[PDB]
């Protein structure tokens, strides 16, 4: 069970978790209440697993897109800031963490991907994707490359896929149409085809991941990368002279990154709900609290107005906002879970050449099927189902199943 | 009370047809689903399918949930799957048997509907036709 009289916070490993732990120390100093900040592997998948059993952290940080799934499965407490407190944050950020008329988290910061470039290698970064082949060709002559970014997370390629018309779910009159997935259209195909052609013409490697792309940029090997505010910090400690700018246009259209609000949810099973509210409202969502995290790894454009006014002076933040404005706020509907993998597989398969673009995206449009009764359970399912089938090469997977079953059994509580 | 029987013959091995049989989320069929209880001398498996299917729609604004019970236990090639409608009014029961008949494979199904009813009957037969097609579909893409 969750421990009473103490706070345990989970946040993704790419964020300022050391800075958050400083805020935690401040909380502990004032109140005697210990605050422990951890960054578990696959935390977006772990949280639903543990929370389904009433276990896990008191507070969880993730982008808002996963929160509707978690709320629908009853893993998150409704939160209740006073009118006073709500006025301290931008309205639109609250809207991101509203689900079914209820607030399910505190908004922290607005995240968007930007184009990051090395000014000494590339004083004028390219304005279009279409220039990048020719740029790369020239840079390979010097033993460098034009661009490297994380291909293993569809987050990072999505801006290109969406630029000419790829989408996730249709939106009309305040409602997302889940029966329609826009991941198989001509715009989505064009975008992915461009990426696949970059790989076919040797301008990119199909297995480039976050750390490879990070190491390549910060060691001066590649002239550009694509990443969020959190990454600026490690470039700062390298000797690279970097600019952060608007993503390249594609077919004359802006890249359309998916915009996340980093959000902090309270575990519905936590016995420390008031302490969590104290910590989030009076310690983290303050100029000094956000500064401490931001100093560890930049948050992006923060939800807190008082501090955003200061951050907005930074041209990296203005770039972040220009990209966010050209992009689209992620839905927080429970189906996002299935969408995200559905694309994760398609991109990897098209990039590696296991599937053609057309067949990979065609398969994704189906695999985006919502995929579970339990809103937050879709990954535990995909992990399990994937095994049971492999087992049907026998006719083992029990370890996944116990986990899968709990999550969906908890949702089955409020139905028949 | 409307009844349906049909058998369809599958130009595919029993094994592959049963493997496909286990997969939903085909382009022909919308409904979401998951495996709630499974145990194995034999194999049993228990699922819940939410199936989505305008006065009638008003009557069921809320999504309708389907329960499947299926066993594949005998070394002799076999599956049985049983579907019920979770609501307050009238039932449907569909049972499929998949075994291969002269290895191609063939199923024999029933739909039993209780409470118009003609629409319900027409719909559940159409779903069964779609289903054969989805299994045919799933082979290609598995
Ligand atoms: O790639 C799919 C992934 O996209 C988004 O995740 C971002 C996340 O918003 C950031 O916190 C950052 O760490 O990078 C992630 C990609 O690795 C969605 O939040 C997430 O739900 C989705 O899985």
């Amino acid at each position: 069970k969750i421990e009473e009289g103490k706070l345990v916070i989970w946040i993704n490993g790419d964020k300022g978790y050391n800075g958050l732990a400083e805020v935690g120390k401040k909380f502990e100093k004032d109140t005697g209440i210990k605050v422990t900040v951890e960054h578990p592997d696959k935390l977006e998948e772990k949280f639903p697993q543990v929370a389904a059993t009433g276990d896990g952290p008191d507070i969880i940080f993730w982008a808002h897109d996963r929160f509707g799934g978690y709320a629908q499965s009853g893993l998150l407490a409704e939160i209740t800031p006073a009118a006073a407190f709500q006025d301290k944050l931008y309205p639109f950020t609250w809207d991101a963490v509203r689900y079914n008329g209820k607030l399910i988290a505190y908004p922290i910061a607005v995240e968007a991907l930007s184009l990051i470039y090395n000014k000494d290698l590339l004083p004028n970064p390219p304005k279009t994707w279409e220039e990048i082949p020719a740029l790369d060709k020239e840079l390979k002559a010097k033993g460098k490359s034009a661009l490297m970014f994380n291909l293993q997370e569809p987050y990072f390629t999505w801006p290109l896929i969406a630029a000419d018309g790829g989408y996730a779910f249709k939106y009309a009159a305040g409602k997302y149409d889940i029966k329609d997935v826009g991941v198989d259209n001509a715009g989505a195909k064009a975008g992915l085809t461009f990426l696949v052609d970059l790989i076919k013409n040797k301008h990119m490697n199909a297995d480039t991941d976050y750390s490879i792309a990070e190491a390549a940029f910060n060691k001066g090997e590649t002239a550009m990368t694509i990443n969020g505010p959190w990454a600026w910090s490690n470039i700062d400690t390298s000797a690279v002279n970097y600019g952060v700018t608007v993503l390249p246009t594609f077919k004359g259209q802006p890249s359309k990154p998916f915009v996340g609000v980093l959000s902090a949810g309270i575990n519905a099973a936590s016995p420390n709900k008031e302490l969590a509210k104290e910590f989030l409202e009076n310690y983290l969502l303050t100029d000094e609290g956000l500064e401490a995290v931001n100093k560890d790894k930049p948050l992006g454009a923060v939800a807190l107005k008082s501090y955003e006014e200061e951050l907005a002076k930074d041209p990296r933040i203005a770039a972040t906002m220009e990209n966010a404005q050209k992009g689209e706020i992620m839905p927080n509907i429970p189906q996002m879970s299935a969408f995200w993998y559905a694309v994760r597989t398609a991109v990897i398969n098209a990039a590696s050449g296991r599937q053609t673009v057309d067949a990979a995206l065609a398969a994704a449009q189906t695999n985006a099927a919502a995929n579970s009764v339990g809103e937050a359970c879709t990954d535990m399912k995909r992990e399990y189902d994937q095994c049971f089938n492999r087992w049907f090469a026998e006719k083992p997977c029990t370890d996944l199943f116990k986990r899968y079953q709990q999550c969906v059994q908890k949702a089955i509580k409020e139905k028949e | 009370m409307k009844i349906w029987s049909s058998e369809h013959v599958f130009g595919h091995p029993w094994d592959t047809v049963i493997q496909a049989a286990m997969r939903k989320y085909p382009n022909p069929m919308n409904p979401s689903v998951l495996g709630v209880d499974v145990l194995q001398g034999r194999l049993h498996s228990l699922r819940l399918l939410s199936t989505e299917w305008r006065a009638i729609l008003g009557t069921s604004r809320t999504l309708t949930y389907i329960r499947e019970h299926s066993v594949v236990d005998p070394v002799e090639k076999k599956m049985e799957l049983c579907s019920t409608n979770i609501t307050l009014t009238n039932l449907v029961s569909v049972n499929e048997r998949l075994v291969y008949t002269p290895e191609m494979t063939v199923l024999t199904q029933e739909a039993i509907i209780t409470v118009l009813e003609s629409l319900m009957a027409n719909t559940i037969s159409s779903n069964a036709k779609k289903g054969w097609a989805a299994i045919e579909w799933i082979i290609e893409h598995s």
